[PDB]
């Protein structure tokens, strides 16, 4: 159920505490808040970003 | 112009909101109905929608 | 129509910026804040406008 809550925080081949069933839905990364608020969506892209006289506001590069 | 008319369409109606949702079925509809009709390429359904919506409706 | 004999930059485009808004569109003023930007820039360049250490005058 949780690791590290009480007594010894299992360590296995992970080298570290395991990740018990609480946690993966807890922290910052628990499920709620990042797989849950926050997804990853696509239809997307990124990229830097300049100044882009002649075209005018309301308007983008592309 | 549509951009005026954008403006004066909600600049003088309900919930911002309320607006645009009717202003969408209404695209959808006008997209589903006359489906494909003239092109549409340009004037989108969602454009005609407003411009009937913005001044032929006003 | 206002013609207004002043010493525009920072503030006074500001506030202008409002007073068309309100008593215009947004639409148009964005416009219009456009259309002016582009002064803000020609211009700007035109006055051609450096600085150097020099520049830094001393007081």
């Amino acid at each position: 159920i949780d690791n590290g809550r009480r007594g010894r925080t299992v360590v296995g081949a992970n080298n570290r505490p395991l990740k018990s069933l609480s946690d993966i839905i807890e922290g910052k990364q628990g499920r709620f808040r990042q797989n849950l608020l926050g997804k990853r969506v696509d239809y997307s892209g990124r990229s830097v970003i300049v100044v882009g006289p002649k075209l005018k506001i309301h308007q983008c590069g592309l | 112009q549509i951009m005026h008319r954008a403006e004066d369409l909600i600049s003088a109606a309900s919930n911002r909101y309320r607006i645009t949702v009717q202003v969408a079925n209404r695209a959808k509809r006008r997209r589903y109905e006359e489906f494909e009709s003239a092109e549409d390429a340009m004037m989108k359904p969602v454009l005609r929608a407003i411009i009937e919506m913005s001044d032929e409706l006003t | 129509m206002i013609f207004r004999n002043r010493v525009v930059d920072k503030g006074q485009l500001r506030n202008l910026i409002s007073w068309a808004f309100t008593h215009y569109g947004t639409a148009r003023t964005a416009v219009m804040a456009d259309k002016l930007k582009d002064l803000g820039f020609r211009y700007a360049t035109r006055a051609g406008v450096s600085i150097s250490v020099d520049d830094l005058m001393v007081p």
